[PDB]
RNA sequence: AAGCUCGUAUCAGUUUUAUGAGGUAAAGCGAAAACUUUAAAUAUGUAAGAAGUCCUUGUUUGAACGUGGACAUUUGAAUGAAGAGCUUUUAGUGGGCCAUUUUUGGUAAGCAGAACUGGCGAUGCGGGAUGAACCGAACGUAGAGUUAAGGUGCCGGAAUACACGCUCAUCAGACACCACAAAAGGUGUUAGUUCAUCUAGACAGCCGGACGGUGGCCAUGGAAGUCGGAAUCCGCUAAGGAGUGUGUAACAACUCACCGGCCGAAUGAACUA
RNA sequence: GCAGUCAAGCGUUCAUAGCGACAUUGCUUUUUGAUUCUUCGAUGUCGGCUCUUCCUAUCAUACCGAAGCAGAAUUCGGUAAGCGUUGGAUUGUUCACCCACUAAUAGGGAGUGAGCUGGGUUUAGACCGUCGUGAGACAGGUUAGUUUUACCCUACUGAU
């Protein structure tokens, strides 16, 4: 029922494409 | 409303609601009808028996006829003028009034109007119209048919459906010896009347179908001309 | 109390070979900086294994509403640890400032879930910009056009004990 | 959930004048006049124009709006009752002992005496209410008619006339006597 | 209870030849009033006992006609068992049955009686509470 | 059931269509003091010279009980509290049968209770087993087995025991 | 959300498959080691050769 | 109590620092939880300088059994303090309940054993309407002031205070709980959470269809979907069960489940509080 | 009660680690209403006149609901405590048992251990029974056997 049913997982994935990538290099 | 809510009764049976299945099926079906069949007909078969429906739908083979929910038919054929499968189909989709009603063929442009100007079948009164019958159940001990034919050839009515003549139909009946007996002669209808819901359902109970029934025709559509003919015969 | 919204920062104790640590930050609702910082430590502890003995607090500031006049429709997330297994919850508050909305939210929680300040965790308080993002009734009632409703049987409040009028409710 | 306000729109036909003071209601139509005291209800009426009334409830809870709807239906029943009248037809079926019904005057108070119900010697007297007419119909044996402009009056009268004729200690699958409401409808007929 | 090889250690087995030996003297054993019984040295009854019966243990019908088929609105039976066939033998049965009912009728008619007294209405008194002097708990 | 209906061993002929560590299942039963299961019986119009006791738990007395003279008897196990059979089930076969109690072997919490044959819970009694009909290799036939009781015969009257195959 | 939770459940099943294969292989090592630890490698090669048809 | 030997650089129901053990397991990385390094407090344990510290040789290089010689006070962690020590001596004392915490075993349910720490007794005072154990609380005689626990409709000193919610009980509740009847029912009310349907018209209502092959096959006096057993097909479809129920002695007739016409906006279901 | 099956739902998510309602499955003597002439140790004393009151968990009476309830008579259930609920028999006993009336012969609380009173503790008498080398005891059974409100204060009833 939250209105911002779009931005949330988008921000989580913006985080994840960095939390994953800042292991290797 | 937390509580004190109308509980929706569940009675068990084998079938079940479909959902969007048959509706999407109907959309695509009229799609793969429009792609082939050149001659399309519109029909308004308001009050029909399914026997009559089957025996009009089977009458010819090289055909295609649909009983599609009007809104689905319109959203398929084109809801507005511009957007549509083919041209001028809005011209037809603006012309729905009943259980419409869509015939697909590639044949004579006149044999169907001939067949309809021929077609008659007997049916119930289907109320709000003239009834060529003035049905007075005679005050003598009633019979199953309604009181127009010899009595020694006909069976007296059934006790169990006396309450449904007293309650839903309001004719003064007191059972006697197991039988339905009335006191004063009653007429359930005279001729000409805009028949009432009961002034029809009583005829439906007494099982007397004497009403002309015909399926009409209003318009047309061609996959060559790409527009609509309309000769108004009903 | 009369709430305020602090923003707290923390830089869990630096070391050589692991210096200049990551500088986390939170928005806290509290009455006094003391309680803000206590909540902040606790939220760290619950998120991941940090501690107070092995971490430090950098700068606790206080924020304010850039427009504490414009009436805004806040939508709040909440979640809490009581009294069975946890759960989430989404409520809405048509109010004027975020700290006010959270005041009323704590009130409603203590009224309905009976649940106290230990469990309730604010997750996200978002100011809705468009109508038709509001979906709740008791908030959409006031979002209608040309509102005009009368006061609820406005009963008098007396200062003296014996009156001489048989008061009339207003009207 | 305490709706901010809810409204119910009474419809008024032509030849009928509804006058509502503080909360008393008085309807005047071709049949006559009816009156009901709605002090117990907490609503707010307001005239729109000569063919429409609105009953509103502000800040209504749950039971409140529940009551609002019945207020609208009560007033509308009064309207149909002063424009079209009400008419309950009853029958009295007897097995062996004929039931006799008659309109008598005890001091002049319009009673219905039911005599020889299943052979009793007791005379069941039921008091016709005020402003309700009673005629034993012709061309239909057994049938009596309670008509009026009030609905609760006529209905409650018929109900008492039936409840006075219960069959006590007898199996009711065998003893099919009594006075039953054949039908409920309007004086007119057309509608 | 400490674990053991007993308790799962079988106890009191007995042999084919022991059953053969002692099933044998039941139709022999020489018992008179000039010899009484003192000890048992218990022997397995459920196997050593149970002489033969040639009486055809009463048939059972439950698992074959439950109740709702027997009687009730279900009544899943119409035709009798064993559906008598020989009409002459049946009327033999029924006439001899009425006559034999008359034979028992005359048994009760001869022996009694109490019906005439109960039509007079009187009854015999309470047998005295003294006539229970030996039958007390 | 209706929605399931909507979704859509191997006995022989001479049998089908017919329907039915070394740890003892029950160590560590509770301990019965010597004041329960021993009631006192004062003797004399002046109740002063008791010396008599009465067992209160369901016992098993044997086959030659034949109550001993009144002057000399000091323990009394009254006839209402006696047993000659026990309703004992099987781990396997999924069965239960009423078997006469031959004798009692082990009564936890006393050897004197065992000498006396008191059937308190946990006790292991030696019961006839003829009906369950077991034959081992060679397997002459067993007509006596061991079985542990699993219900106080005081919170009810029955004795419920289970067999150790 | 449903596609992403599908991918993360597939991650869970991935760790499932890796742990099951490693555990079962290290348990087969466990078994043959705990058997042959005492008795002769001749008897263990001969049991290899008595099961070798399965 | 007295004596004598210090006013202790000495002690302490305490912390720290060190090193201890129980390492529960968050490490994590191993060869693929797979170790074993290890970790917080969890809770105890001994130790932190004056005779100590050493420099120099006699002894079965070691360990010191012997000397002699340097470093009084930055003389060696935080905090508190003067009541610390030792000899002779002398009166009462010995019974026992409650709670908390650590722990072992229990069963109808209680509970039993331990160990530690309060309290009670020898002890009043405020509060809990009353009271062995509950909440506050350092008892000379008085004055002023301020508060604890508990409270502020009246009894009764102190807001019929302010603010947000909830509840109507045909004997509410004010409960004391972080107990018992307690698992459930309820068409009371409020808020939520997980699910779908819906202008290719949602729910409620009326009206219409609810069909042929096919009285499907057995069983029988009749059992045409509806006493009974065995599956449940296809057709044309919009749907329609070899039929949900009322009904007939047998079909009819009504119905439902299922479709469509009318209307024109949420409604449905299941859980949690 | 015991031994199981379920499996609603719950359980670091765990049904196949675990629990686990309602249901269910097993005899404790048998299948043709056969009999029943089978009653099994109360450790602590029981049972009765006069009298009042209360409870409802109702036997009768009042009014209703459902029953194949035709009538009659019942069976079950709802509100209901206003009113009523007996006369005898049985001590080689009775925690009960019978027959007779009746509308019915309901179930309990506060009783009546100084209002009275008999089974039972029965101290000095005595007799047999059982155990003992014994005085004696008690596994028993049998009998006869003087505790005296109230004149005080209140309660209750009446009286100035």
């Amino acid at each position: 029922n939250f209105p911002y049913k779009a931005k949330i997982l988008e921000e989580i994935e913006a985080k994840k494409m960095k939390d994953l990538e800042e292991r290797e290099l | 409303m937390p509580r004190s809510k109308r509980s929706k009764l569940v009675t068990l049976a084998q079938t079940d609601k479909k959902g969007r299945e048959n509706k999407e099926r109907i959309f695509d079906e009229v799609r793969e009808a429009l792609d082939t069949y050149r001659y399309v007909w519109v029909l308004h078969l308001d009050d029909v028996r399914t026997p009559v429906l089957q025996e009009i739908r089977t009458s010819w083979a090289g055909s295609k006829l649909i009983m599609g929910k009007r809104k689905v038919l319109q959203k398929a054929l084109g809801e507005k003028r511009e957007e549509e499968y083919k041209e001028n189909l809005y011209q037809l989709s603006k012309l729905c009034s009943g259980v419409t009603g869509l015939l697909f063929t590639d044949e004579d442009v006149n044999t169907v109007k001939e067949y309809f100007k021929s077609y008659v079948r007997s049916d119930y009164s289907r109320p709000n119209t003239k009834a060529p019958l003035t049905f007075t159940i005679p005050e003598g001990i009633v019979y199953s048919r309604g009181g127009q034919i010899p009595a020694e050839e006909d069976v007296p009515m059934i006790h169990s459906l006396e309450p449904t003549m007293r309650n839903k139909f309001e004719i003064p009946t007191k059972i006697k010896a197991g039988k339905i007996t009335i006191d004063s002669p009653y007429l359930v209808c005279t001729e000409g009347e805009k028949l009432d819901v009961r002034q029809a359902l009583i005829l439906k109970q007494f099982g007397i179908a004497a009403s002309e029934f015909k399926v009409k025709v209003s318009a047309y559509y061609d996959n060559d001309s790409s527009t609509v003919e309309s000769t108004n015969i009903n | 109390a009369h709430f305020k919204e602090y923003q707290v920062i923390g830089r869990r104790l630096p070391t050589e070979s692991v210096p200049e640590p990551k500088l986390f930050r939170m928005r806290i609702f509290a009455s006094n900086e003391v309680i803000a910082k206590s909540r902040y430590w606790y939220f760290l502890q619950k998120l991941h294994k940090v501690k107070k003995a092995s971490g430090e607090i950098v700068s606790i500031n206080q924020i304010n509403e850039a427009h504490p006049t414009k009436v805004k429709n806040f939508g709040v997330w909440v979640r809490y640890d009581s009294r069975s297994g946890t759960h989430n919850m989404y409520k809405e508050i048509r109010d004027v400032s975020r700290v006010a909305a959270v005041e009323t939210l704590y009130q409603d929680m203590a009224a309905r879930h009976r649940a106290r300040f230990r469990s309730i965790h604010i997750l996200k308080v978002a100011e809705i910009e468009k109508t038709a993002d509001v979906k709740r009734q008791y908030v959409k009632q006031f979002l209608t056009k040309d509102l005009k409703f009368p006061l609820p049987h406005r009963v008098q409040k007396s200062t003296k004990t014996f009156s001489y009028k048989r008061p009339s409710t207003f009207y | 959930m305490k709706y901010i306000q809810t409204e119910q729109q009474i419809e008024v036909p032509e030849g009928v004048t509804v006058s509502i003071k503080s909360r008393i209601v008085k309807v005047v139509g071709p049949r006559g006049t009816l009156t009901k005291n709605l002090k117990h209800i907490d609503v707010t009426f307001t005239k729109v124009n000569n063919q429409l009334i609105k009953v509103a409830v502000h800040n209504g809870g749950r039971k409140h709006v529940a009551a609002l709807r019945t207020v609208k239906s009560l007033v509308d029943n009064m309207i149909t009752g002063v424009t079209k009248g009400y008419k309950y037809k009853m029958r009295y079926v007897y097995a062996h002992f004929p039931i006799n019904v008659n309109i008598v005057e005890k001091d002049g108070a319009k009673f219905i005496e039911v005599r020889n119900f299943l052979g009793d010697k007791k005379i069941r007297n039921v008091p016709v209410r005020d402003g309700v007419t009673i005629e034993f119909s012709t061309n239909v044996k057994d049938e009596i008619v309670l008509s009026g402009n009030s609905v609760e009056d006529v209905s409650q009268n018929a109900a008492d006339l039936q409840q006075i004729c219960r069959v006590r200690n007898k199996d009711i699958r065998k003893f099919l006597d009594g006075i039953y409401v054949s039908h409920k409808g309007f004086i007119t007929e057309d509608l | 209870v400490q674990p053991d090889r007993r308790w799962f250690g079988n106890t009191r087995v007995i042999s084919q030849d022991a059953l053969q030996h002692f099933r044998s003297a039941l139709g022999e054993t020489q018992k008179d009033t000039y010899q009484v019984l003192l000890r048992r040295n218990k022997l397995p009854m459920s196997l050593l006992e149970e002489k033969d019966a040639d009486e055809s243990p009463k048939a059972r019908i439950l698992d074959t006609e439950s109740y709702a088929d027997a009687f009730g609105p279900k009544a899943q039976r119409k035709r009798p068992r064993l559906a008598a066939s020989n009409l002459e033998d049946l009327v033999k049965a029924t006439n001899e049955d009425i006559t034999k009912y008359e034979e028992k009728q005359v048994l009760d008619a001869t022996l009694g009686g109490n019906q005439e007294d109960k039509e007079n209405g009187w009854t015999s008194a309470a047998k005295e509470a003294i006539f229970s002097k030996g039958q007390s708990k | 059931a209706h929605e399931q209906s909507k979704v859509k061993d191997a006995l022989p002929t001479y049998l089908l269509d017919r329907e039915q560590k070394f740890s003892v299942p029950l160590p560590k039963v509770r301990g019965i003091s010597e004041e329960e299961m021993f009631k006192v019986i004062k003797t004399g119009k002046s109740r002063s010279k008791s010396w008599k006791r009465m067992i209160t738990k369901h016992t098993f007395v044997g086959e030659g009980f034949t109550r001993r003279p009144v002057k000399m008897e000091r323990i009394i196990r009254p006839s209402a509290l006696r047993q000659k059979k026990a309703n004992v089930t099987h781990p396997e076969l999924g069965v239960t049968v009423f078997l006469p109690i031959l004798a009692v072997k082990k009564n936890p919490q006393s050897p004197m209770y065992t000498q006396l044959g008191v059937l308190t819970k946990g006790t292991i009694i030696e019961v006839n087993v003829s009906e369950l009909g077991m034959v081992t290799a060679g397997g002459k036939v067993v007509w006596g087995k061991y079985a542990q009781v699993t219900n106080e015969p005081d919170r009810d009257g029955c004795v419920n025991a289970v067999l150790l195959v | 959300l449903k596609a992403l939770k599908d991918e993360k459940e597939e991650a869970r099943q991935a760790k499932i498959t890796m742990l099951k294969e490693r555990r079962e292989k290290k348990e087969e090592n466990e078994r043959y080691e705990r058997l042959a630890a005492k008795m002769h490698a001749k008897k263990v090669e001969r049991m290899r050769r008595r099961e070798k048809r399965n």
